[PDB]
RNA sequence: AAAUCCAGGUACGGGUGAAGACACCCGUUAGGCGCAACGGGACGGAAAGACCCCGUGAAGCUUUACUGUAGCUUAAUAUUG
RNA sequence: UUGUGGUAGACGAGCGUUGUAUUGGAGUUGAAGUCAAAGCGUGAGCAUUGGUGGAUCCAAUACAAGUGAGAAUGCCGGCAUGAGUAACGCUUGGGAGUGAGAAUCUCCCAAACCGAUUGACUAAGGUUUCCUGGACCAGGGUCGUCCUUCCAGGGUUAGUCUGGACCUAAGCUGAGGCUGAAAAGCGUAGGCGAUGGACAACAGGUUAAUAUUCCUGUACUUACAGUUAGACUGAUGGAGUG
RNA sequence: GGGUAGGUGGUAAGAACCUCAGAUCCGGAGAUUUCCGAAUGGAGCAAUCCGGUAGUUGGAAACAGCUAUCAUUAAUUGAUGAAUAAAUAGUCAAUUAAAGCAAUACGUGGUGAAGUGAAACAUCUCAGUAGCCACAGGAAAAGAAAACGAAUGUGAUUCCGUGUGUAGUGGCGAGCGAAAGCGGAACAGGCCAAACUUAUCAUUAGAUAGGGGUUGUAGGGCUUGCAAUGUGGACUUGAAAACGAUAGAAGAAGCUGUUGGAAAGCAGCGCGCAAAAGGGUGAUAGCCCCGUAUUUGAAAUUGUUUUCAUACCUAGCGAGAUCCCUGAGUAGCUCGGAAAACGUUAUUUUGAGUGAAUCUGCCCAGACCAUUGGGUAAGCCUAAAUACUAAUUAGUGACCGAUAGCGAAACAGUACCGUGAGGGAAAGGUGAAAAGAACCCAGAGAUGGGAGUGAAAUAGAUUCUGAAACCAUAUGCCUACAACG
């Protein structure tokens, strides 16, 4: 399985942003990159561009988007927990469903 | 080619030496000559053998 | 663009010198820098002289040079009575 | 105390580069590289500071070398000199317009050369160089708003034209076969091979680009089937013509 | 089968979809596989043209779709059949194999130079090398003594060290150079012909198919007995098991502060280890991530080994007879060559000629003869050690780091040169992240100057660092009577 996934929460542990949390909203596994929302805000200088149907207006200013973050600093931010903190995950297989998931190593919360 | 229908034998290649001992190489031919080797009283093929090969069917009763 | 180019700020007369000097010795002359000309010199440029000699170099050709050989011709022997 | 010029050459002692092994040390508070400066050595050489640079490097003792560049009409790359010099490879003037910019682009009027040709149709070859619009990185021996250059789109219509589905010349290939150490060479029957022979379409119009091909008009030729009438049909071979 | 939550190959954003009834992706097994090319229906200027035959569907037929087949050679079989009665040659049909390529590498065989050295050159060397051709194989070749060789000797072949640069061989010059023995790697020996016998061929067999036999301190056959039912193979089919190969699963351990754009650096306090190999993460991370040590797992295909059964082969010691068999144009010999270290010679081989004997036999022990001794030619097959790497997996380097390393880090045998064979380059680095510069000014525009992002824009796509030659600008000094390495 993958330590990241799309939806869960996470937050990051180095960098300018330090404790930053936020919902992967897609994930690259080839460029092991991760799109988190409201985090690295980059504003590319929105030129005008005219050559389409859609084109003839595409009203760009300052936009503002998401820029894809490595996965490694990226950790999973823990929920079940009254006292939330930041851990490894295991892969534990139990045999009710057969179904891997995910399960913290400092604590016995599932995903 | 100059070689015997009946075995597979052909030239020898050699050396042609000479007095100063001078080498020059040269090939020596067998004696390919015709004869007619009858078989259970018919097929007279004319075929090309060595004397040496012309022998050995004269000594077998032209056997091959 | 081009061949050329060791670095140059690159006079003339007599002598000297590897034996014919822009550069050495002794004298004379000459403000700095161009442009248009013509070829005296720079043993000017292009071509590791084709002439000559050397190399126990190459290649082509010639012959009663040597050693061989294709081909031609003669004999023995086998096919062959 | 005696000495210390020196080529060929002999001998001895050292410097420097890269890497490896053992130790220690420096480095985003800035390493290597790289530039500059008014330093230290007997020599190869070695430091200090500052600028640039952005991640490796230094000292000691040993070991192993693709280990030291000024010359080889040395190889490669760059840049000079000659020199803004020679050259720019047969063809004029003006008016109007476009354009930011015009001797060079567009139109018009002349003018000058070709006119058994610089005119027109095609074979061979070339392979999109053809038409339209746009552009002026590069190419055009100048310029350029322009080009046979570049970009985007488009363009080649056949029963009768040129060649196959027809035929052979020189020649090529060539089952068998002959010859030859091997590879192969020769060669019969067959099969290819036009620059030749046989075969039915002419006139006009149309698009920016095709036209005996598309359109209009009028024709022709070869196959197959049905049908009518007449006739016995007569080749893979013989003969004539070709 | 594994495995998930993403995917629709790169220059690549966007548009439109697919995907939790399990996608994309990885592995095993299959399906489809246009045309040229051994090309093989015929041709041909390669990727084109022109067909025949037998089916089937439309048409009224020509015709047009949709299928299968159609080359040559060799072997076997059958049919037909000339000169010429029979019979062959030939013709036709059916079945089975062969064609070709590459691994710039190893093997065998045929053919086979020259540059060069000898300080010239012809013998010789180079060298049986290069090249040309034929045939393979996973290796090939060789191979079980008519042997070495001088002894109370060894007992197939192959490869390594030594013997030794020795004995020798050489215009005795340049040079060339073993065979014994010894020490090692591996080790394996089998099977036909003839005798004798069985059955069948107009049985003129001298031929076909079986039993018997495979040799040297001679063996086998002929006749007559004892002992044998085993051990082992280079061996066929099956069944079972084990070890692997082709995807994978799990896989421990850290926070705080400081410089900094950013920490992983530095410092403090800790923790894990059968994991301190490596890669990435904004600098230099054992504890951030992927992994590594370790434990594991295969539906399907495939490799090795073992066990059981099952085919095939595989078996000793005597006696008598005194009879038979033991590889012929063969071994020798002569005339020309060659192989061996030998430049031809005892041994090996052959183009021409000639030509033996049959265990009281034949060959050999460097001419040759005798004695002694060794061995059984003229028939075949043979694993292992040995030679090499185009390719697949893992890994290493006191190997290279864009003039180096393969010619080729990039789309290189490309661009380009030549009719053709053939010859043959150069060229890598923005930044952590394109956040690739919106907007304003000048300009026709590219572009430049600001602004903005960024730690840095003198990192700006001309994109790491940026040396010298070379070209310009400027502070200071000197230079227009001056003969200048
Ligand atoms: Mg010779
Ligand atoms: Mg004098
Ligand atoms: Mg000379
Ligand atoms: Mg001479
Ligand atoms: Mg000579
Ligand atoms: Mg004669
Ligand atoms: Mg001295
Ligand atoms: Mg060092
Ligand atoms: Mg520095
Ligand atoms: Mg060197
Ligand atoms: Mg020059
Ligand atoms: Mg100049
Ligand atoms: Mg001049
Ligand atoms: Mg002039
Ligand atoms: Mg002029
Ligand atoms: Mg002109
Ligand atoms: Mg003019
Ligand atoms: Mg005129
Ligand atoms: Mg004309
Ligand atoms: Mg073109
Ligand atoms: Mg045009
Ligand atoms: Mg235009
Ligand atoms: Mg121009
Ligand atoms: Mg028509
Ligand atoms: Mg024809
Ligand atoms: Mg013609
Ligand atoms: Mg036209
Ligand atoms: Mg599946
Ligand atoms: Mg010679
Ligand atoms: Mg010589
Ligand atoms: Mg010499
Ligand atoms: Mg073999
Ligand atoms: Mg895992
Ligand atoms: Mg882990
Ligand atoms: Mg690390
Ligand atoms: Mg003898
Ligand atoms: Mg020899
Ligand atoms: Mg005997
Ligand atoms: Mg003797
Ligand atoms: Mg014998
Ligand atoms: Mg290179
Ligand atoms: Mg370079
Ligand atoms: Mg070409
Ligand atoms: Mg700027
Ligand atoms: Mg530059
Ligand atoms: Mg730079
Ligand atoms: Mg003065
Ligand atoms: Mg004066
Ligand atoms: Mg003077
Ligand atoms: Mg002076």
């Amino acid at each position: 399985m993958q330590r990241i996934k799309k939806g869960d929460k996470v937050v990051v542990i180095t960098g300018k942003n330090k404790g930053g949390s936020g919902i992967v909203l897609k994930i690259m596994p080839a460029r092991q990159q991760a799109i988190v929302e409201g985090l690295n805000k980059v504003t590319r200088h929105k030129k005008k561009d005219q050559t389409t149907k859609r084109a003839a207006k595409q009203s760009t200013g300052k936009v503002q988007q998401e820029a894809p973050i490595f996965l490694s600093k990226l950790a999973l931010f823990d929920q079940k927990a009254k006292q939330q903190t930041i851990g490894k995950i295991k892969y534990v297989m139990d045999p009710k469903t057969n179904k891997k998931t995910r399960v913290f190593k400092k604590s016995n919360n599932t995903l | 080619a100059k070689k015997d229908q009946l075995t597979l034998r052909g030239p020898l290649y050699g050396n042609n030496r000479s007095h100063s001992k001078t080498i020059t190489r040269r090939k020596w031919n067998v004696n390919l000559q015709p004869c007619k080797v009858k078989t259970a009283d018919g097929k007279t093929t004319r075929i090309l053998v060595s004397t040496r090969t012309l022998r050995t069917l004269k000594k077998h009763n032209r056997l091959s």
